[PDB]
């Protein structure tokens, strides 16, 4: 909504085309949008995600060209891709590790938002849509991981469909529908394939809206101070056109990211993975060392922190006449952790946008970040003492942050003064 | 169970520059053929890959001769015939002998430290070392705590972390005393059990170390391809990064 | 007058009706197909099974354990008190729906030697490890840390119930008929 | 753009949402666009296509959930769908016949355009994008038809990949790449599956642009006379808001179309099909009665009309040193027939928009339509006399229409006067 | 070759209201079982469907007893065993005997007229009639023209349009004189070759007509479900069309 | 000065280079995989084949006809003027690349009894019908109407060449080695 100059048809073809389908003008306004001068290296995860989505989609289509979604051939079919398909081994490892890169990026993308208040008015829709992508992403990655049909694939498939068979009443129905049978079997693999293919396109469409969302409000900068919109004159004092300034840092940033990424795929392709998925799915035994995918660990930690012996669970069990047992409580905790995060635009009562100028906020924020790391770390630890306590304190801190701390800091906290203008911040 | 500790072998293929040792893989293929193959199979390994670059790289006619010793049930003839290089090695003959096609990747040997996995970020997954250690780890004498409680049919192995352990070998809390456990695989390597061509030594250590590298290749035949692809990519990018870095610095200087 | 405002309703209603006739099958195609619903009832030879040995068998795509327990297993099993459990229901399809999680109420025989149950954790589905695994001489589910006693009763973790027992009965001297 | 009224946020939620993501305003302007009052039943094929695309996509995703893309299981897998999957038999027959409905509609949609000059300035982009959808549609339907892996599936697969191995020089390469081997085999089936899934989404995206295209110029009406844009006053005399007028007409039209369509699927599901595809693909024999899918017949007719003994082929052959032989000439004729059609905006030199007011034009137009029918009809006839002559005269008339007749009528022709305004036509 | 003409049988299932005749299909299943099955198979037909509504609808225990006769190589046990209703009928025992699972859908009997297919728009595809006509069309005497030139191993059949025909039976232009051609299937139906249960007549005509209907079901088991679904849908829509037509008329009247 | 305008090219160039290194493999994955390329060389028993009988055999995923011709087939074959053929090349991988479409140049034996060729129409791939079909006493391709004579030579239709003959030779009294 900043003050600028729109596309002006100059060429001959350009004037012909423009009067019929102003598609060139649209592309123009999308990459000629005035962007704040002070953006830092935390604003480059959006485009790393773009890349990731595109990378996954094309490598996916390619991979789907050699993959057979049927329990008798799926695992064999992926080895075929590793051993026979020209550059298959590389295409596989790229789709795989591509997933990890996709998540490393969202978390950074997300936490960037949490710290700078990019989710605060008028950016709530950008934020909500974002959350939808996140769920879609997770669902997608989940189904994809099942396709190889290795051990981690099968049991992961079992445990996740199982989550729905924990919903009181309708539960076993929903679960039998997801499985198309009494167990995880071909019918399950076959429909996951179809959905794994379909979801990325939904994410893509959502991303379109996501983009549209922030172009409508303008991007938030590290100072939380809006761009001046009283005259192109001062508006330009706070901004610089997206092209070529940000298009270039993006490509630069992408090259550095891809450098590390390719180093990973080239030299340590199986680090971020689980050795057990190189073992064909066995429906009669679950690997003693089964473990969710690292990007799923934090939420998996929250889920199994809640066993029968936990008080809050017991209170709930008793208070609901036994409906909310440990099983269902863990499930509600996990999705609740995500849902709570989606509600932050409303749980956060401080009127100050950037956490840069919030003294108390900062401590809780970093505790949150540390907590996220800790949760991911416990996810891989056993359930014995003291991991059970650590996972518990951690889960507790998570909800405490969105439900209690942020709402309270809204009043308690006495914030520092932010720059008067982006221009002023950029110069200083 | 848990993830234990394995003997750290300095295989040729480790490191961003490591590559297979053609003759080693050749020796390994022989160990596998005359020893393991009796119980283990490699169903995802097409025999004809014994010829492809980056591996044992045997001459096509040898490979063709090799596939001979296998009886395969045709896929149309319904009958049996001699193995063609287009055939995959057979399935494990011994029902409970796992498939070795991907074994070197199916195992990790560098677990930890503290679940942080920082140990692999430097040590890799240790699949080959793991396999090595299992062939190594067959002590002549059963660890003390098991003295008279050895599950018949099994054998104590120092590297194995997923076998049963006599109750008389666990501690107050149920954990095991032993470093290893009981595996259903009887010791497979006896000294000079394989008659190498070039005379090379067939000490249990050597054979074990060779067959391991073979299996590492059998699981990652495109290892070298991957690393070359990797090195190439890192290069474009290092260069491209620098240019873009300068292009960006130049472009932005007109602002700051 | 209201012939048109009725028309709207008759229309809108006809629409919604169709809209649903369309949707239901899109949803219903995912329910078990005719080849899956073909649930049978296998038989298992046990003549081989020495005591202290578990037998895993496929059935309906999930495993079913058949362990011949030791004195010790039967011992610990019986020494537990209905009030010491997490789930008092016997979860036995053979006996009464309301029976109790007593060690006799969990085996097929009276000597309490034949424990037959679904090797499907009641938490989220994984297959608990046997061979006296866990902190209650039974099974341990590696997925989220549930422990089961020598009778397959849940004693700790997030699992809410005891491993179910299916319709299982001895067809003769040495053969159990599952299903 | 016609003078209409902007969206206006009234609700409480509506004002909140609108200031953040004006998505509601967009949807508004899309279905609140002033449309000419005189549109006739020939303008309802656009929405029948919309429906068809949606129908195919959802039935496709569903079907992909039970289908195994591997020569050993694909055919068996589709019978499984017919015999086991709840309502599978119906879902299959619906995707199948859905294809036929998709084409019956484009042809009517296309011919509507040819007659009313809906492709004439400023609607060239709408037209070109349309042509792209058409190619995409054909490619999609082609790959889909291969999936069952029946006799017609296999040989159809052979003959069509073969078309590319007729390109001089690069030909055998392109063809080997499309097949991933020396013949049509699993590698081919497997990649067709992936592409069949992917293409519909491309069509969808193109359709988005297609729509955007005519909303930019306004829809053409049966009189070729534009809507008045000098004042909302008279603009409304020529138009009526899209909602509820055309939204309703559309649903009404859709109900009637679907009525016939369902009658087809319910009672004669296999009429528009080929009995041979109920026979498993045999790579060692081609059914004596093999025959393209009816919607492919007209172009197939043009291709095999050109044998060695056709003098223009003989001329062309010689005048090009044996490069352009019969084989490659037929191929060029077929794609040329389509390409020529795409060029009509430029081959048509008459300044009069609607063919309603073009006396000579009509005769040639109806001959074109009859020719299309005739071509479809010969496609199913043998190659013996007189079908060889009929296919030939027909093909000749096709190119004669776009290349010679239309350019010439631009000058020769003496056109009737069209209504002064849409209002005037609507009333009269 | 070409598409010929077949005997027009008035099967119960034809017409938007037609439906299978449960007992007929039952008889048909018997003809197929005691006659055809000797050479032909039905690989896509799950035996258990003999029980599903809309077909023969035999009682599950009968069907279970039936599957008994077949020998099936158990997919796990790898061992042979009896047939379970979950098994499909076996593959054709006779190499060149086509599979009959879809035959009634993989054949047209009403070809034309003039490639316009207007003949089917009213006559259907004629798959069952076609099959009927082939079982019918085995004449005792070979058409004149072939007197002493009958390809050994074949039989003249008046409905078959894809068999070989002796040179001595073609015309100046190569076309065949005969209405039919030589098929490799020896006549299969002899009078009262199947001792029907309810006594019903087992005349070659009858058996042939029954087994045809069976095969029509074996190919379109969901024939009735589809038609009901069809009828239902046509109904909603006819009604819905009328309402919308009136709603549209009403709505537009305010314009013209 | 021009260090930056050079920078642009060093950059733009580096980009385009990568962009291609990326694209080529996306394209190349679709080329025959390592398992396909395993081209062998079968053998066929012919001892059975009476004259006037065609034998269809699979090889490289397409058919290969092996017809033992009759006197008639060999006559019509020989009574043909190279000037009347649509393709004069023998299309025989056994003999010289430039040989001519003469009947003798199309059979394996001299008596002109063994015709061996790919049953793959040269137009677009279908399998032409044998048993002396078509106007020229040979094969007829139902896909677009190509006719071939008793030597498998194209005499009419859109097919541009004669059915190819692969490396085929008699390994003995009664066995041809294709491939
Ligand atoms: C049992 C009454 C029976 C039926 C029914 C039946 C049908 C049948 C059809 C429809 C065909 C297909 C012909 C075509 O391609 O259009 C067919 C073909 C063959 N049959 Fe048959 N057949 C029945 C019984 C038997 C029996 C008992 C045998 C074996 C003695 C047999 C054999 C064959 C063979 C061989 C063919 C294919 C040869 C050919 O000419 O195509 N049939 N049959
Ligand atoms: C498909 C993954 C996603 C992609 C491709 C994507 C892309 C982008 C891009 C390009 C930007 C602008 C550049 C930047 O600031 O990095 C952006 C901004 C933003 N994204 Fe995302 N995003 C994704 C997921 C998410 C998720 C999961 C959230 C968290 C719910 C989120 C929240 C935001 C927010 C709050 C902004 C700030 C917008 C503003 O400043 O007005 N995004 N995103
Ligand atoms: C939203 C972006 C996507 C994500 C996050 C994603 C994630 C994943 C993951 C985690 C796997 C398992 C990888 C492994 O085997 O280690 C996978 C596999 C697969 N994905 Fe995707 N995927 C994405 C998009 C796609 C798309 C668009 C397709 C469409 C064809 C696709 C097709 C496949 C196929 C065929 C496999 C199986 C082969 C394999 O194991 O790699 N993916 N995906
Ligand atoms: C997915 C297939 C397609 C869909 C869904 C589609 C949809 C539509 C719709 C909704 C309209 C407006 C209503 C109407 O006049 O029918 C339209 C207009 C039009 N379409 Fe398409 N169309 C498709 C394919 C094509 C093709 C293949 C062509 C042929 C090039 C084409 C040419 C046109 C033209 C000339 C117009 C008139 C534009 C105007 O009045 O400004 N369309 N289409
Ligand atoms: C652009 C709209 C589409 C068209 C025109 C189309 C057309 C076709 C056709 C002609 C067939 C063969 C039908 C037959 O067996 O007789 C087919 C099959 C199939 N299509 Fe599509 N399709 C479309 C979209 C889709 C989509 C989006 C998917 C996947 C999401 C899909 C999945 C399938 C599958 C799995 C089959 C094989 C099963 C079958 O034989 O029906 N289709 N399609
Ligand atoms: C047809 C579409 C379907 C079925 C969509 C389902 C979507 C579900 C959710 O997506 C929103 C879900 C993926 C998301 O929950 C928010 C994740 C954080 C779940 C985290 C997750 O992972 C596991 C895993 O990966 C495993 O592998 C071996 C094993 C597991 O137990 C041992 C887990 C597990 O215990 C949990 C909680
Ligand atoms: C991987 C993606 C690929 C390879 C996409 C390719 C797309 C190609 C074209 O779409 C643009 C193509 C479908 C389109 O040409 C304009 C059609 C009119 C071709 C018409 C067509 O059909 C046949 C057919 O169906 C057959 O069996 C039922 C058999 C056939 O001969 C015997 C034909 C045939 O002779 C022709 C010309
Ligand atoms: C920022 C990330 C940099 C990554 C550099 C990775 C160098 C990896 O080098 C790896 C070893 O770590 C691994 O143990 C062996 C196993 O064979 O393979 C090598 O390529
Ligand atoms: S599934 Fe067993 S503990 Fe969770
Ligand atoms: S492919 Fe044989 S005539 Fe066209
Ligand atoms: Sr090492
Ligand atoms: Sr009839």
């Amino acid at each position: 909504g900043i003050p600028h100059d729109h596309y002006e048809p100059r060429t001959g073809i350009e004037k012909w085309l423009h009067s019929r389908l102003p598609i060139v003008a649209l592309a123009y306004d999308t990459i000629m949008i005035p962007t704040p001068r002070n953006l830092n290296w935390m604003w480059i995860w959006g485009v790393v995600l773009a890349f990731c989505l595109v990378l996954q989609i094309v490598t996916g289509i390619v991979l789907a060209m050699h993959y057979t979604p049927h329990v008798d051939l799926a695992f064999a079919s992926v080895e075929h891709i590793m051993r026979n398909v020209n550059g298959g081994f590389m295409l596989r490892y790229l789709h795989a590790n591509g997933a990890s890169l996709f998540f490393i990026a969202v978390y950074l993308h997300i936490f960037r938002g949490l710290y700078y208040g990019s989710y605060k008015a008028p950016r709530e829709v950008t934020w909500i849509v974002g959350m939808l992508i996140y769920l879609a992403m997770m669902a997608t990655a989940f189904m994809g991981y099942v396709l190889p049909w290795g051990q981690m694939s099968f049991w992961g498939a079992t445990v996740i469909t199982g989550l729905f068979g924990a919903i009181p009443g309708i539960g076993h129905s929903i679960q039998t529908w997801l499985l198309g049978g009494p167990a995880v079997d071909n019918a399950t693999l076959n429909r996951f394939f179809s959905l794994h293919y379909l979801l990325p396109f939904v994410i893509a469409a959502l991303v379109a809206i996501h983009i549209w969302a922030f172009h409508s409000t303008g991007n938030n900068n590290p100072t939380g101070v809006e761009v001046r919109r009283t005259s192109k004159a001062e508006a330009q004092k706070d901004t610089v056109p997206f092209w070529p300034y940000f298009i270039i840092k993006d490509v630069f940033a992408l090259a550095v990211v891809l450098l590390v990424f390719f180093a990973i795929v080239g030299f340590m392709p199986n680090y971020l993975g689980h050795p057990d998925n190189y073992i064909e799915a066995n429906p009669l035994s679950t690997p003693a060392h089964i473990v969710p995918e690292w990007y799923f660990l934090p939420f998996y930690a929250i889920l199994r922190a809640f066993t029968a012996d936990v008080w809050v669970v017991q209170i709930a069990n008793f208070i609901s006449f036994g409906i909310i047992d440990a099983k269902f409580f863990g499930v509600l905790a996990m999705f609740g952790a995500i849902l709570v995060m989606a509600l932050v635009p409303w749980l956060d009562t401080s009127p100050v946008r950037s956490g840069r100028y919030r003294p108390m906020f900062k401590i809780y924020f970093w505790l949150l970040a540390a907590d996220f790391v800790i949760l991911t770390w416990v996810g891989a630890q056993q359930t014995t003492f003291p991991y059970d306590w650590i996972s518990l304190i951690a889960s507790a801190y998570w909800f405490a942050y969105f439900l209690v701390i942020l709402p309270i800091l809204g009043a308690i906290e006495k914030p520092v003064a932010p720059p008067a203008t982006i221009e002023e911040d950029f110069n200083a | 169970a848990g993830g234990g500790h394995v003997e750290d072998v300095p295989f040729s293929f480790e490191g961003p520059f490591g590559t297979f040792d053609q003759h080693q893989l050749q020796r390994g293929l022989q160990v596998y053929t005359e020893v393991c193959a009796a119980c283990h199979g490699m169903k995802f390994v097409p025999i004809r890959s014994l010829s492809e670059p980056g591996g044992p790289e045997l001459p096509e006619d040898q490979v063709r001769a090799y596939a001979t010793q296998f009886t395969v049930t045709d896929e149309e003839t319904g009958e049996d015939r001699e193995g063609k290089p287009t055939d995959h090695f057979p399935h494990s003959a011994l029902e409970n002998a796992p498939d070795l096609s991907l074994m070197a990747k199916a195992r990790a040997g560098f677990h930890g430290p503290m679940g942080t996995g920082i140990s692999q970020l430097f040590n890799g997954i240790g699949g080959p070392e793991y396999i090595y250690s299992v062939l190594t780890g067959f002590p002549e004498e059963p660890p003390k705590c098991a003295e008279g409680h050895e599950p018949d049919g099994f054998y104590y192995n120092r590297a194995f972390q997923n076998g049963s352990v006599p109750d008389t070998c666990k501690d107050a809390n149920g954990v095991k005393t032993t470093a290893g456990s009981w595996i259903a695989m009887p010791p497979p390597l006896m000294d000079d059990l394989v008659e190498y061509a070039d005379g090379h030594d067939a000490s249990v250590h050597a054979m074990a170390e060779d067959v391991s590298a073979f299996l590492m290749w059998a699981a990652e035949p495109k290892l070298m391809a991957r690393k070359q692809a990797g090195f190439t990519a890192v290069m474009f990018l290092t260069v491209l990064s620098v240019l873009l870095y300068l292009t960006n610095k130049r472009l932005w200087a007109g602002v700051k | 007058g209201t012939r048109r405002d009725f028309l709207y309703y008759a229309t809108a209603g006809a629409g919604a009706v169709a809209t649903g006739a369309a949707v239901w099958p899109l949803i219903n195609q995912m329910n078990p197909s005719a080849d899956v619903q073909a649930l049978a009832s296998i038989f298992v030879d046990v003549s081989s099974v020495e005591p202290g040995v578990q037998l895993t068998v496929k059935f309906l795509g999930k495993p079913i354990f058949i362990r011949r327990r030791t004195e010790a297993d039967i011992e610990l099993g019986r020494s537990v008190q209905l009030g010491q459990l997490v789930d008092t229901n016997a979860r036995n399809a053979n006996i009464d729906a309301g029976a109790e999680a007593t060690d006799q109420n969990r085996t097929l025989d009276e000597a309490g030697e034949w424990l037959v149950m679904w090797g499907v954790c009641t938490h989220l589905g994984c297959v608990p490890i046997g061979g006296v695994s866990g902190d209650f001489g039974g099974w341990f589910c590696p997925c989220h840390g549930s422990h089961y006693d020598s009778a397959g009763r849940i004693r700790k973790g997030p699992a809410p119930e005891n491993l179910p027992i299916p319709l299982a009965k001895f067809i003769d001297e040495t053969t159990i008929q599952l299903g």
